[PDB]
RNA sequence: UAAACGAUGUCGACUUGGAGGUUGUGCCCUUGAGGCGUGGCUUCCGGAGCUAACGCGUUAAGUCGACCGCCUGGGGAGUAC
């Protein structure tokens, strides 16, 4: 389970605000909102949204999550946001939204997926 | 997987999304997967495959159509 | 043209410099991307002997931190 | 003999300090029978990638002709260092003594143009943010 | 050691072409991401023609010469002595 009569009234840090980060893979999606100094204020995923196994890899979920991430950051008081997006999994404008929705806020879009020059790694997984 | 905006930057009401960016992606891929010396020409690049293919098909279609035959 | 040529300028369609480059940058803007990679010949019709020399450059730059290489740098 | 371009990047910061150190650099090759061809810089800047722990930064070239086995002395002079943060040599087939497109541009760029990146700003400023009297 | 590649020993002349790539280079009522000239290298298609056939085909597996290496059922076997 029940629940209170009630709810909640409340915030907490009231940050106004921040950035958020979306990462996601084949699987799953994690959403973390920061705050800003990098942080976090809330995170969420989705697996944590209750889907779960394989599902947590889906764009539905994630969009759920995020919505949830957010929420959560309602207790941390975002007004708002900017968004950084990573990895080959789900993404998106509808995943942004959700941020948003909630009423936050968001304009922002960027995303920042890592690309090394590479080495470092993947496996030869499985087989073909 | 979202497009960079940022140049602009849309409002919030709004889209975003348009045009997309230089995203998606890199070392991807070798993920999972795997490397080979010549096998990438059918594994992946593909195309070698193609290619005259399309010219083709344009010849075809002329054709067909045309004679239609189609 | 003819005994006249050169001039009459002829082209340079694609590429505008036909050279290695690196002093710059930007002309080399573009032949780079939003994720630090070079632009392939592909897309330009350059070219290539000048693709590459352009890229490189570009390489470089980046190895003089004048252009981005991954993304992240952008 | 080799003929060389030599570009280097100065910590911002030291950008007004290295123009009093050019003797260092000449040097190195004038001791080595080499010569200067380049001396320009460009102002500052932006990098991207920072060098450090700063994104800015001051670009200069000298560049020279160098003896082919004595050039490195100039590389070793930069690296020991610091500041000069970073430097590069190429490469010039006796080349290219002219610069560069940003000096040929100057401005048009800067006035206007633009740039893209950059750091002229910064720098500026710095007049603040920078002050030195020792070496 | 290799499916160590043209799956094709090295060298050289001759014998229909077309289309694409690359590069030293001739000239250019210089126009273009181009036009025509002259060599080197190269990829795809294919005539004559050869080949059991697939295939190869002016970079031959067509037309020819010199020098060199290899073959004479399968299994026993690149195994033993």
């Amino acid at each position: 389970a029940k629940a209170p009569i009630r709810a909640r009234k409340r915030v907490r840090k009231q940050v106004s605000d921040g950035v958020a980060h979306i990462h996601a893979s084949f699987n799953n999606t994690i959403v973390t909102i920061t705050d800003r100094q990098g942080n976090a204020l809330g995170w969420a995923t989705a697996g944590g949204s209750g889907f779960r196994g394989s599902r947590k890899s889906t764009p539905f979920a994630a969009q759920v999550a995020a919505e949830r991430c957010a929420d959560a950051v309602k207790e941390y008081g975002i007004k708002n946001l900017e968004v950084m997006v990573k990895g080959p999994g789900p993404g998106r404008e509808s995943t942004i939204r959700a941020l948003n929705a909630a009423g936050f806020r968001i304009t922002n879009i960027t995303d920042v997926t890592p690309i090394p020059h590479n080495g470092c790694r993947p496996p030869k997984k499985r087989r073909v | 997987p979202v497009i960079k905006v940022r140049e602009n930057e849309p409002f919030d009401v709004a889209l975003r999304r348009f045009k997309r960016s230089c995203e998606k992606a890199g070392v991807l891929a070798e993920v999972r997967r795997r490397e080979f010396y010549e096998k990438p020409t059918t594994e992946r690049k593909r195309a070698k495959a193609s290619a005259v293919k399309r010219h083709a098909k344009k010849l075809a279609r002329e054709n067909a159509r045309r004679t239609r035959l189609y | 043209a003819r005994y006249f040529r050169r001039r009459k300028f002829c082209r340079f369609t694609a590429e505008g410099v036909q050279e290695i480059d690196y002093k710059d940058i930007a002309t080399l803007k573009n032949y780079i991307t939003e994720s630090g990679k070079i632009v392939p010949s592909r897309i330009t019709g350059t070219r290539a002997k000048y693709q590459r020399q352009l890229a490189r450059a570009i390489k470089r730059a980046r190895y003089l931190s004048l252009l981005p290489y991954t993304d992240r740098h952008q | 003999m080799r003929h060389y371009e030599i570009v280097f990047m100065v910590h911002p910061d030291q950008s007004e300090q290295v123009p009093g150190m050019i003797e260092r650099y000449t040097a190195a090759i004038t001791g080595a029978e080499g010569k200067i061809h380049r001396l320009e810089d460009w102002g500052r800047r932006q990098l991207a990638y920072p060098i450090n722990k700063l994104h800015k930064a001051h670009y200069v070239l000298m560049n020279v002709e160098a003896p082919q086995e004595v050039i490195d002395e100039l590389e070793t002079t930069f690296r020991f260092n610091d500041a000069v943060i970073r430097s590069m040599v190429m490469r010039t087939k006796h080349a290219v003594t002219e610069a560069s497109p940003m000096v040929k541009a100057k401005d048009e760029r800067r006035e206007r143009r633009d740039d893209f990146a950059n750091e002229t700003a910064d720098d500026a400023e710095a007049g603040d943010s920078e002050e030195e009297e020792e070496e």
